RNA sequence: UUUCUUGCCGGAGGUAGAGCUACUGGAUGGCCGAUGGGCCCCACAGGGUUACUGACGUCAGCCAAACUCCGAAUGCCGGU
RNA sequence: CCUCCUAAAAUGUAACGGAGGCGCCCAAAGGUUCCCUCAACCUGGACGGCAAUCAGGUGUUGAGUGUAAGUGCACAAGGGAGCUUGACUGCGAGACGGACAUGUCGAGCAGGGACGAAAGUCGGGACUAGUGAUCCGGCACCUCUGAGUGGAAGGGGUGU
């Protein structure tokens, strides 16, 4: 009896739109969205570890799930990094949580980018995956404007069942992403 | 003066002079070559001398290949020393040469000076050698 | 005029002790080895230091199993 | 010494049953461990002496 | 969904300066978020 | 007769030999050309250039007591 | 004392022959149950660059195994998590190796435990170094002895 709006807008007509656009052999061929992954690559926590607390708090407040701390898998002095210290936080969004989250992204956070000129269509993987980084965290209304001690951006990765760039871009355009044209 | 960039082991047992060659027994890059008919360690100074002799007799044209590389080290003890107290220090580089091995290779327009240069090189080697050509 | 070498350990007398076809009692050491160059088969156990020993009387038989060298004990019959 | 020899006694009958080694810098405290004590006939807690 | 280790999630409602309202969920405990510029209110999405 | 010799049968090797796009190294000549040098534009963004140094790959010919995808003859253990 | 080559395809084999390591460490890096698969490269990503964290793909072993080298290990002995102390007591058929003294493996039985639904595994660590005979003496415990007798001193046994 509960159904998120983006899930509905997908199910009712993106199915038929993509089917008539690409003439698939059958229904299961139609590309869909699997998961969206949000992480803060802190890195600079090597000097001081308390940056991770702010990072995880921001991820929790923007995603509704607490993140997990990603430790260093190698030791590198050039960055002054040893085995296993808090370096980043990840959040994996699946299901209706992912659906309403990226609805919120596509409708609220992105318009609040300062001088939003668009997202490059050429940001895709070549296997149907879209990833884009972000320079600031103040766009989400769910962070108080006085909560920012310092700026901390994110990487957002969207994983789809698209075979490659064509259908990946088509699905994301149909979803309402603000792409450019060049 | 050919020396390997590095070796895994600086001190090694002597190469064995048994049998006849099984690889590199035919002329492959040039038109004529020098084939060995004896067993002998061939040092890099001998190779240098033979290469210089061929180059001098051939002058401008022609190209010369050296299919033999001295990567095997030989050691000698300091002089006036009694036996014992460890192994010597490496101060020769040789390549083990069996009969049938083709050592040098020449590609030149004219047969007479080709063979003459090859003979000049042969006279600098410590082995009995002969000149061979691609045709059977 | 001295060498930094010259020191060595004792030989540990490893190797196969009972070859194929020999009759062994239970608990006899069949092969002394470092790794698992041979793996235990039927009625053959593996010691702490990787020696294979018979678990039951019979006749030693070597073999292979999925590319692994194995040692087995064949249950010799009654006289 | 860093890794000295410690001796563990049963908490009940106070018999010195086992001797072992531990890193004193890593473990400045006495070692609590459950070990079999023969005369007691059962597993009793042991403490470093 | 683990027991209580996550920040709480509340059904919310978003209304814009364009007068258009949503129905969604977020961590905003007040249950409603007011925004100035929305999707149909941005020049890029309007084509300007 | 358990010893020994001969025939047969069952065994486990890693030497001699050989092989290397089968590993770790060494190493010859090409083809291609990253990178860098310098030249060439000169902006310092924006592009074509070069005795060259020439990665990676690839075609052919090679080497090794401490190399091995391979691998004898003898010898050794057991049965008969 | 341990590892490799010399060492001549069982074992063993010398030289002031060729190369290295050890006189430790871990209360978890031990026991058990359960799950997982690296390195490298390509592509895309905010600071971020060859290389930090994230995503997709190719990738059967080239990573890693506390520490040398070799033999092993991808079925994992490599990576992760929960519980835990078997890094036990009394023993031990049968073996390897050996001048001797040393040294090494061991199924299985009983007690009392850990883990596991169970089968089962557990008498330290993937394996091989990390050590010192005897005498003399110290400490703890024992239903041993006690120089006429009761004690005691001293002496024995077991662990160290
Ligand atoms: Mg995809
Ligand atoms: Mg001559
Ligand atoms: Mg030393
Ligand atoms: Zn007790
Ligand atoms: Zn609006």
């Amino acid at each position: 009896k509960a159904l998120p709006r983006l899930k509905q807008r997908y199910r009712e007509e993106i199915r038929e739109a993509l089917q008539q656009e690409f003439n698939y052999a059958n229904v299961m061929q139609i590309p869909g969205v699997v998961k969206v992954v949000v992480n803060m690559g802190v890195g600079d926590a090597a000097r001081d570890a308390k940056l991770i607390n702010g990072a995880i708090n921001d991820l929790a407040l923007i995603t509704g799930q607490k993140p997990e701390v990603r430790r260093a898998r190698k030791s590198i002095a050039q960055f002054k990094l040893r085995e296993g210290m808090p370096i980043g936080a990840r959040v994996t969004l699946r299901g209706d949580r992912m659906w309403e989250f990226l609805d919120r992204l596509i409708s609220i956070a992105l318009p609040r980018i300062r001088d939003f000129r668009g997202l490059s269509p050429k940001q895709f993987d070549g296997t149907g995956n879209y990833t884009f980084g972000l320079n600031e965290q103040s766009m989400f209304h769910e962070i108080d404007v006085d909560s920012i001690d310092r700026p901390r951006g994110m990487d957002i990765t969207v994983v789809t069942t698209a075979t490659n760039d064509a259908e990946g871009r088509a699905l994301l355009r149909a979803l309402g992403f603000p792409f450019k044209e060049n | 003066m050919l020396i390997p960039r590095k070796v895994k082991h600086r001190k090694q047992h002597h190469p064995e002079q048994r049998g006849i060659a099984s690889g590199g027994t035919s002329v492959s890059f040039g038109d004529y070559g020098i084939q060995a008919l004896e067993h002998a360690y061939i040092t890099n100074r001998q190779i240098e001398s033979a290469r210089i002799a061929i180059n001098r007799h051939i002058k401008r044209g022609g190209k010369v290949w050296i299919n033999i590389f001295p990567d095997r080290p030989l050691t000698k003890k300091p002089a006036e020393t009694r036996m014992g107290s460890g192994k010597g220090s490496p101060e020769w580089w040789v390549a083990n040469v069996k009969p049938g091995r083709v050592l040098f290779e020449l590609s030149y327009p004219d047969e007479k000076t080709a063979r003459d240069a090859l003979t000049r090189a042969i006279h600098k080697l410590p082995i009995k050698a002969r000149i061979v050509t691609r045709e059977e | 005029s001295s060498s930094r070498n010259g020191r060595d350990s004792a030989a540990q007398r490893l190797g196969v002790k009972r070859f194929g076809g020999q009759v062994v009692k239970a608990g006899e050491i069949l092969v002394r080895q470092r790794g698992t160059h041979f793996h235990p088969g039927v009625n053959v156990g593996r010691g702490g230091d990787d020696t294979l020993f018979a678990l039951a009387p019979g006749a030693v038989e070597f073999g292979a199993k999925r590319g692994r060298k194995t040692v087995n004990i064949v249950p010799v019959a009654r006289p | 010494d860093v890794r000295p020899k410690i001796t563990l006694a049963c908490e009940v009958c106070k018999h010195r049953n086992y001797i072992t080694k531990k890193n004193r810098r890593n473990d400045p405290d006495r070692l609590e461990i459950k070990k079999f004590c023969p005369n007691c006939g059962t597993h009793q807690p042991h403490k470093e002496s | 969904m683990k027991t209580g280790i996550h920040p709480e999630y509340v059904d919310t409602t978003v209304q814009c300066g364009c007068g258009h309202s949503f129905t969604t969920r977020s961590t905003k405990q007040s249950g409603t978020i007011v925004v100035e510029v929305c999707s149909q209110c941005h020049p890029f999405y309007t084509g300007k």
